[PDB]
């Protein structure tokens, strides 16, 4: 089936994500990152998973990391947030304090058009909620950056060879600029 | 047996303070409740509400409902708002929408905050000093329906309308000693108090976890008098459209509240999140500067943006796969003492709902907790000396057709034992000021507290 799995950590708006989807017309299952496992994921056969944000760390974030090393190269996955920098992490990457911490707050965003930017205007204003980024320096040369903050921080990363895509923003909050879109990329892709 | 028509109508004669009319005579009647659009010239001011003489009452005190109908009482520690909708079920009456008749019988009463409580595992730190219920409802089979908008006085009543009519011209407003304050309004909290919560506030904000939480202060003075006179005069001042005045067995709730929560109106949800204030100014045109200003203010539309994304999740949990809207962001809605700002979600409830779900899915509001809702409601426990009661409730009905209106219980005060309390608070964010904040408070009740000292 077209089965989308979105896996919840907890965040104060998964189930705007989950309605952005159900808009674009997608089947969307929505489990907590603990009432779910592995062997439950081989069962249920998504098409793709998407990974939540959440106030916790990505080792914290339950089955988050397993089921990106599990399923990496195997099923379409989109991180966003927490799930960006899970993704980030799983890879060999590290999560450092950002300059200044965003909580509501909106910047734009350049992008070079690739992953889930193909087609949208650039710049991009986005809504954060958040206090780290994934440390540029130390980033796996399995991902490109797909998106800049004005002062140089990640906000997107795409692996070179798999469909595996994390953004450090909130698509899904109503100021954040071409959101449905850049979720129908992923979604239609 | 199951009840499917309409209820019977009578209309009475239009006169524009029918409502206050009526209800005088009724005012002084524990379960006597009305829902007042304070005659605000409003998108969302159009009905007048009265109902008294209820068939079944429900309240809650923490753990415990009690559900009293006429010799049959019964104790529960069930969900209140299932337990609501039970007592509705049973009720057998299940009439079709009227959209010029909104609520056709049913649940009327208070929502208040700490109900909460039942819906979230919450700490204990705040002092229970207010003793009126978290739930009182009353079930009404009547109500006297006054239509701003077609200029039309309806009775209804599922059992004889002829009998509730002559009921309502039989019964005659007593005279009734004049409202009076007998001290001083005196807060909960010295400036100097607000400073160390406010800084222990913007301490959680900075580890983040919280994103905004909504402080409040409590004036509190001695009155006596009629509690009715002095809501006539509040209800000519402050025209606010979610306006109530609820005789309780307890006391006494005066709702000046411009903030409507839920609305389900055939499945049709709507909610108007108030996130955005600044005083009103004297001269007119620094007063069009102002609303200009709160329009175009960075630091109240990213307060106000954060309560749309929660409301929007809160009711997206429940609503129809792909009906969540926000049809209006960033509105200025003038009042007398404020301007606010007003955005505006949408969305279905599905099939399956009701709207008593809906609201124990999104109860007590974003817009007077915080973001995440649980944390701020732990904040708020935390440093405000007092629980909040009916103050950050809400009041509204559930008709029995399925509609509900709720407003947020801001702008409102308890009359109990010859006390009288009146809350007020704001949005704290990372970039909030300590002085201006504090400020904000008097900002939004001083013509409130002002009006009452004679
Ligand atoms: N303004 C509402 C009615 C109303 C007035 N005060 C209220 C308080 C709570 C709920 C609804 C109301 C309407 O026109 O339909
Ligand atoms: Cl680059
Ligand atoms: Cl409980
Ligand atoms: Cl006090
Ligand atoms: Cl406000
Ligand atoms: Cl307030
Ligand atoms: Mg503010
Ligand atoms: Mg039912």
């Amino acid at each position: 089936g077209g089965m989308i799995l979105l896996i919840d950590n907890y965040d104060s708006f998964t189930w705007n994500l989950y309605q952005y989807f159900c808009e674009l017309g997608a089947d969307v299952l929505v489990k907590r990152n603990d009432a779910l496992t592995l062997a439950d994921i081989d069962a249920l056969k998504p098409q793709k998973i998407v990974i939540s944000p959440g106030p916790c760390t990505p080792d914290e974030a339950g089955i988050s990391l397993d089921v990106i090393r599990h399923y990496a190269g195997r099923l379409p996955i989109l991180g966003v947030c927490l799930g960006h920098q899970a993704m980030a992490q799983a890879f060999g990457g590290k999560v450092v304090r950002a300059a200044k911490v965003m909580h509501g707050k909106t910047s734009p965003i350049t992008h070079n058009g690739e992953g889930v930017f193909r087609g949208l205007a650039n710049p991009l204003t986005v809504t954060r909620y958040h206090s780290l980024v994934v440390e540029p320096d130390s980033l796996p040369a399995c991902f490109d950056v797909t998106a800049w903050s004005e002062t140089r921080e990640i906000m997107g990363i795409r692996h070179r060879q798999w469909d595996l895509e994390g953004v450090q923003f909130h698509p899904e909050s109503i100021l954040s600029e071409q959101g449905h879109q850049l979720l129908a990329n992923f979604l239609h892709r | 047996h199951m009840k499917t028509l309409s209820p019977a109508v009578i209309t009475l004669l239009w006169r524009q303070d029918a409502a206050e009319f009526y209800f005088s005579r009724l005012s002084h009647l524990p379960w006597a409740m009305l829902l007042h659009s304070g005659y605000a010239d409003h998108p969302y001011s159009r009905f007048d509400i009265v109902v008294a003489e209820p068939i079944c009452t429900l309240t809650t005190f923490g753990k415990e409902t009690v559900v009293s109908e006429s010799e049959k009482r019964t104790t529960t520690t069930d969900d209140p708002l299932q337990v609501l909708q039970q007592v509705l079920d049973r009720a057998d009456i299940r009439p079709t929408h009227n959209e010029d008749l909104p609520f056709q019988g049913g649940a009327l009463g208070l929502f208040g905050y700490d109900l909460g409580r039942r819906f979230e595992s919450l700490p204990e730190i705040a002092e229970q000093d207010i003793v009126l219920p978290d739930m009182a409802v009353g079930i009404y089979d009547w109500a006297l329906i006054v239509d701003h908008q077609r200029h039309t006085v309806s009775l209804l009543s599922h059992n004889d309308v002829n009998a509730r009519r002559a009921w309502l011209e039989s019964q005659q407003f007593s005279p009734q000693e004049d409202f009076t304050l007998t001290s001083d309004w005196q807060s909960n909290m010295t400036r100097e108090q607000y400073g160390e919560k406010f800084r222990q506030v913007q301490e959680y904000l900075h580890s983040g976890d919280c994103y905004q939480v909504n402080l409040a202060q409590r004036f509190h003075a001695t009155y006596s008098g009629d509690e009715w006179q002095a809501f006539l005069q509040l209800n000519q001042a402050n025209r606010a459209p979610f306006s109530a005045f609820l005789r309780l067995e307890q006391g006494a709730i005066l709702s000046l509240s411009p903030e409507r929560f839920i609305l389900c109106d055939n499945s049709e949800i709507q909610t108007r999140p108030i996130k955005g204030t600044l005083p009103r100014l004297p001269d007119p045109q620094e007063d069009s500067k102002q609303a200009v200003k709160l329009a175009n203010s960075a630091k109240d539309r990213a307060e106000n943006l954060m309560i749309v994304d929660l409301m929007r999740n809160d009711i997206g949990r429940v609503a129809v796969a792909g009906s969540v809207k926000v049809p209006e962001l960033f509105v200025v809605e003038p009042f007398p003492a404020v301007h606010h700002l007003v955005s505006t979600i949408t969305a279905q409830l599905p099939e399956q709902l009701h709207a008593s779900d809906l609201l124990r899915a999104a109860f007590p509001g974003g817009s007077i907790t915080g973001a995440p809702k649980v944390r701020a409601m732990e904040i708020i426990d935390e440093l405000e000396p007092q629980r909040r009661n009916a103050w950050c409730g809400s009041i509204g009905y559930l008709s029995f057709c399925g509609n509900m209106d709720t407003s947020i219980t801001i702008r409102t005060l308890t009359a109990i034992n010859g006390q009288i309390f009146c809350s007020a608070g704001g949005g704290i964010v990372a970039d909030s000021q300590e002085e201006a904040e504090y400020q904000e408070t008097f900002d939004k009740v001083n013509r409130i507290l002002k009006q009452l000292e004679k």
